[PDB]
């Protein structure tokens, strides 16, 4: 009875192979040749953030494009001002083993999480002053690998046992549960318009939800290794992955399947973090190898490289201005780049 | 005329520690610069680097009052400088050797604690505690370079050519010039060079008996500290003894007076050493020079 | 059983078979007119003039 | 003091080689003592005069001659 | 909940010395740079002194400096305000005022109840109205000019609004001139251009009856006050 | 110039020098990665030792001593294991009375590229009850390949030298250790390691090792 349906499933998996065949009558590679090529961009790093003290794992960057945030593994939670390098909060957590964070949107929350199995939200516009926590999100039987804020009420966590989830903030219960991940996710990001959301999950596949149905609506399956980092194309209609085998691979949302792979012979580590910018145009990914690359999205040239780390960077993200780009490193140190 | 007939004079090739000299400052000033650079504010967050920061700022300033000894030796001892700076430049020079030897005993010290009390550190182990020893190695030797302050002046009378920088040791009986040269000895290379040898002899002793600190970089790095330094020391230690207590009437003070300058230099080739050994015996020293 | 997660495994790929998928030209089209159009407010491909940067 | 001394011993001097020959026979040769410096009569009249004032010279040098000691000591 | 209550008000003859103690319990007194303000029984707000988080910076009135202190005890959580030799210009109110600042912060959003302390190159802040009639329902402008721009280098123009009810302790409405204090009802709007800026109520209610004042916080000020009578 | 908010860079200086205090003093404590098999002793030894993820904290002769027990995560290690990096020691326990889980944990752990220098505390925990299970199941059932006697000693001494030979790492050592349950003593042998790593990564930070 299993494999009487077990056929079933190959021949859909067959089918849509097929369909997907079909539909890439062309390739991204041959349809932008006649575009003029970005040239090589030089960033220079304008500020450098020196409070951290041990592996900084995560940043997230505020709305207003000036306050930052920062996780690392001596259990502080510091947010930056970044144009003025002030630090003008500096939340201790509970567990030193923090594997991400976030910055609401509205800027009022600050989330946090790791090796705890709880997603603690740190209250930073409070009466009393201080940074209390508002409430510590439970549930979760694996590391939380990212978590992210649809807004001040809603935040939706990826984490280490193989689910994703939505959270209600005031009452503190799941409240759409995602599955369908064979293996642990690591990474997650939310469209522009919050409808629906992608994740990557160590099973070489990144899968497309939607929050408010709950069910899964597409699966992108290009990569080799465990997928470590994802982010949406500006326009929401297509995102860029990043693995453990050195390419990050765009796919399109419409076509369901992969346009460009960025792909390099001299790399052979791993990506940490993948962000856009606010064009599209470029594609800054951050490697094992202790530098940043910016990819031209549209022909897969290596615009440039940002070095300057001496470890491993963990993190990574542009600004929603576009202005700068911020890279967090195992050296315990942040950088903005222009 | 000028007088009856003019002589040039030897300028023996112990003179000839110009080289020694000038091989010094272009090995030392850059090294110890750079050394100074990477080991500063940007790398004051540990106490380790404090030490060798006092180290290579003092070892970068005898390189940088150098060239006043380059130019005063080849120059046969004739002064042409004002007398303020024949009272405050020989005692700075002084002060820094000192300054290095003493601070160099006091890293010693600091890394048999570190093995002995490995505990008991990292409890009280501060950048406090680093600049408290440092300054208690400059004060002390200050304190061993006052009697150049207090002494020091130049006189010229009957000569033209020249005009000299020497010492003033008169008053009572009270022989002044035996008691600084003891005191001198004992506090630069009686003193400093036992706690030396002690303290890096019991830290072999407690790395080398355990299978898991025993290593042979340890040896050869604190065998090359001691060695260059007694090579490096002595002469000049038993030269400046030597015309201390050897009477005016010189029976073999001759020889000794023309090798002051060797000797002066020999001393000057451990301070250019110790970076040398910094960053041959270092953690990466070039990948912190390059990104720092 | 061991059935169960199978006829999920089924449903999900039957459902998720039916997407419209368009042809990757003009999904490549659209992202290229996309970044053309947003290319004059990018300030990291555009690099910005030091007035109107706030990190110089 | 003891920096006019030679004066008051020139003043029986009369004759210029000797006069020449003792502001200048007066010196502060480091390295020499005064058979050194005359290694040859450098006429009569200065080996006589010069004899005479760089003995004075040394006599009165000795006492506190003031040396010059190489920096670094 | 937040709450400072202050202590050390009465009859003082001339000359004389008497400390004042605010005691702040319900937020986190030792992150926050508490301040001191009076007012005399028929004039406006003047400020004091100022003492930081920490005590790390301490600032004083040019009509004050020398006579006064200010002392903070957080593990007690109380401020002190030493006063010595006072005169009979220091017969007024004094306001403990709360300040944290911060990228964001909003400072001098709490005040204190006030004790009645009775005894027997400066950037100046005129309010040209002195007082102006309104009527419920209706919207009602009220602008105060400054001799020295207040628009910092850094784009943020230095203007605090405040509202004080008839027998009540001033509560921020307006922080930067734009930004509403949290809590403050959504009718209050701020404006200005550098030295000229102006507070307009939409709306207007029977709630709202008082004196405003505005203040300068760009460098170490009040206006006279416009007071509005239904 | 700064306005008169130049209490937001005090308030900043204030939170840097609270930093720089925390760090200073959470860098006295000692850092211990716990790990082990499942139902290996690890509950037993850290009990006896005076005390998801959870963090076991005890103080033996001046040290602070934390003990994490990474066992609670049911995922991938190697997305987790690098954030255990710059421990002082691991911990490492197995239990006799079992065991080629042990084994390949051992392996997977030692030759591991984040955990290439750092020493590991081999407790072979349980060895009281082992004599039975020694002196009625012999060492070849567990062990196929085991040629030789079957003594308590000698075949405790093929398991540890079959746990140590999984090293291939030449400057990291492994500190065997029996405990037989009745401990009072593995706080010390967690010390004397802790010590010598201690006094290793001193020589190291000053250049003579």
């Amino acid at each position: 009875e299993l494999d009487q349906l077990r056929q079933e499933a190959e021949q859909l998996k067959n089918q849509i192979r097929d369909a997907r065949k079909a539909c890439a009558d062309a390739t991204l590679s041959q349809i932008t040749n006649n575009i003029d090529p970005v040239g090589r961009i030089q960033m220079r790093t304008r500020r450098t953030l020196r409070g951290h003290l041990a592996k900084i794992y995560a940043m997230h960057w505020g709305t207003d494009s000036r306050l930052l945030v920062s996780a690392s593994q001596d259990g502080k939670l510091i947010i930056w001002d970044s144009y003025t390098t002030n630090k003008v909060h500096a939340i201790p957590l509970r567990s030193s083993w923090v594997m991400t964070c976030a910055y609401a949107p509205s800027g009022n929350y600050v989330a946090c999480g790791g090796l705890d199995n709880i997603c603690s939200i740190y209250n930073l516009k409070t009466r009393e002053g201080n940074v209390r926590v508002s409430r510590e999100l439970a549930g979760h039987t694996g590391y939380l690998s990212c978590c992210r804020f649809l807004d001040d009420n809603q935040i939706v966590t990826s984490s280490g046992d193989t689910t994703c989830a939505l959270w209600d903030i005031e009452t503190g219960q799941q409240t759409t549960t995602f599955t369908g991940h064979t293996g642990d996710v690591m990474s997650l990001s939310l469209a522009p318009d919050t409808r629906l959301f992608v994740s990557g999950a160590c099973d070489a596949s990144a899968k497309l939800w939607d929050v408010r149905e709950g069910m899964c609506r597409q699966t992108f399956t290009g990569h080799e290794s465990d997928i470590n980092a994802i982010c949406f194309f500006p326009n929401g209609n297509a995102f860029a992955t990043g693995s453990d085998d050195a390419t990050c691979r765009l796919f399109d949302l419409r076509a369901d399947q992969e346009l460009m792979t960025y792909s390099h012979d001299n790399i052979i580590c791993g990506i940490t973090s993948v962000s856009f910018s606010k064009s599209g145009r470029l594609l800054l990914a951050g490697y094992d190898d202790f530098n940043c690359n910016v990819w031209d999205a549209l022909k897969a040239d290596r615009a440039g490289v940002l070095a300057g780390h001496d470890n491993r960077v963990s993190c990574l993200g542009v600004t929603d201005d576009g202005m700068a780009v911020a890279t967090g490193s195992w050296d315990s140190f942040l950088k903005i780049w222009n | 005329p000028a007088d009856g007939i003019h002589l040039p004079k030897r300028q023996p090739g112990d003179v000839a520690a110009l080289i020694i000299y000038s091989v010094v400052f272009l090995v030392g000033v850059p090294g110890n610069a750079l050394v100074v650079w990477v080991t500063a504010f940007e790398a004051r967050r540990a106490v380790n680097a404090i030490w060798f920061l006092n180290l290579a700022v003092a070892d970068l300033l005898s390189c940088l009052a150098l060239p006043v000894l380059f130019t005063t030796v080849l120059n046969h001892n004739y002064w042409y400088f004002d007398a303020t700076a024949c009272i405050v430049l020989p005692s700075l020079i002084l002060l820094n050797m000192y300054a290095s030897i003493l601070l160099l005993a006091t890293i010693s010290a600091d890394r048999f604690l570190l093995v002995f009390k490995p505990i008991w550190c990292q409890k009280v182990r501060g950048t406090g505690l680093a600049w408290m020893a440092c300054g208690v190695a400059w004060v002390l030797a200050l304190l061993l370079t006052i009697p150049s302050f207090v002494y020091r002046e130049a006189y010229k009378d009957f000569y033209s050519e020249h005009t000299v920088c020497g010492i003033n040791y008169g008053g009572g009986s009270f022989p002044k010039e035996k008691a600084v040269a003891i005191l001198r000895l004992m506090v630069g290379f009686v003193l400093p060079l036992l706690t030396l040898n002690i303290c890096y002899t019991f830290l072999l002793l407690r790395t080398w008996s355990r299978k898991a600190t025993r290593s042979t970089k340890t040896l050869k790095v604190v065998m090359a500290v001691v060695i260059c330094f007694f090579i490096f020391w002595l002469p000049y230690q038993v030269t400046g003894v030597m015309i201390a207590w050897l009477p005016p009437s010189s029976p073999t003070l001759k020889r000794v007076e023309k090798l002051n300058s060797l000797c002066v230099s020999l001393a000057y080739i451990n301070c250019c050493v110790n970076p040398i050994i910094y960053v041959m015996a270092g953690q990466g020293f070039h990948g912190r020079l390059l990104r720092s | 059983a061991s059935i169960a997660q199978a006829r999920k495994l089924v449903e999900q790929l039957k459902m998720e078979a039916n997407i419209d998928r368009i042809k990757v030209s003009k999904a490549a089209a659209d992202l290229m007119a996309y970044c053309e159009a947003h290319a004059k407010e990018d300030p990291l491909l555009t690099p910005v003039p030091a007035s109107e940067n706030p990190f110089r | 003091l003891l920096r006019q001394k030679i004066e008051e011993q020139a003043a029986k001097y009369k004759h210029s080689v000797p006069k020449k020959c003792c502001y200048d026979g007066a010196r502060v040769n480091f390295y020499e003592t005064c058979e050194e410096r005359v290694a040859r009569v450098t006429g009569p009249l200065c080996i006589r005069a010069f004899n005479e004032c760089c003995t004075i010279a040394n006599k009165i040098r000795k006492e506190s001659p003031h040396k010059p000691v190489q920096l670094g000591r | 909940d937040v709450q400072l209550v202050e202590s050390g008000g009465g009859l003082v003859q001339p000359g004389g010395s008497r400390k004042l103690s605010c005691s702040a319990s319900g937020f986190a007194f030792s992150s926050f740079g508490m301040h001191w303000v009076r007012q005399a029984p028929e004039k406006g707000l003047e400020w004091v002194a100022y003492i930081s988080s920490g005590s790390g910076t301490i600032y004083y009135a040019d009509t004050v400096k020398g006579r006064f202190t200010i002392s903070r005890d957080d593990p007690k959580n109380t401020l002190f305000l030493q006063m010595t030799s006072l005169r009979s210009e220091d017969t007024a109110m004094y306001y403990c005022v709360r300040s944290i600042y911060y990228y964001g912060s909003s400072p001098f959003d709490f005040w204190g109840q006030g004790t009645t302390l009775t005894v027997s190159s400066d950037i100046v802040m005129t309010q040209a109205t002195s007082s102006v009639p309104v009527t419920p329902g209706e919207s009602v402008s009220i602008s105060c000019r400054s001799s020295k721009s207040l628009l910092h280098s850094n784009g943020n123009t230095y203007l605090y609004w405040f509202l004080q009810r008839p027998g009540q302790s001033p509560q921020l409405l307006i922080y930067r001139m734009s930004n509403l204090a949290s809590g403050v009802p959504d009718r209050f709007s701020g404006s200005g251009s550098g030295t000229a800026f102006t507070l307009t109520i939409s709306r207007l209610e029977a709630e709202d009856v008082g004196v405003y004042y505005c203040m300068q916080h760009l460098e170490y000020t009040f206006g006279a006050g416009t007071k509005l009578e239904l | 110039l700064s306005a008169e908010e130049r209490a937001a860079l005090e308030r900043s200086k204030a939170i840097e020098k609270n930093l720089k205090e925390d760090g200073i003093s959470a860098a006295k404590d000692v850092k211990l990665l716990l790990l082990g098999a499942d139902n290996s002793g690890k509950s037993t030894i850290v009990k006896q030792m005076k005390i998801g993820i959870v963090e076991t904290h005890f103080t033996f002769k001046n040290l602070h001593f934390r003990l994490f027990d990474v066992g609670g995560q049911r995922s991938e290690r190697k997305k987790w294991i690098h954030c255990f990096e710059d421990v002082t020691a691991i911990i490492f326990c197995v239990d006799l009375s079992d065991m080629h889980e042990s084994l390949m944990l051992f392996d997977s752990i030692c030759n591991n590229k984040f955990f290439i220098d750092t020493s590991i505390i081999l407790f072979l925990n349980k060895k009281d009850l082992f004599g039975e299970k020694i002196k009625k199941s012999p060492l070849t059932i567990c062990f196929p390949e085991y040629t030789g006697p079957n003594t308590y000693e000698d075949a405790a001494a093929y398991i540890q030298a079959q746990f140590e030979s999984k090293n291939r790492s030449p400057n990291k050592e492994i500190y065997c250790h029996m405990t037989c349950a009745t401990d009072t003593n593995n706080a010390q042998v967690i010390f004397d390691a802790v010590t010598d790593i201690i006094i290793a990564n001193n020589l190291r930070g000053c250049g003579l090792y």
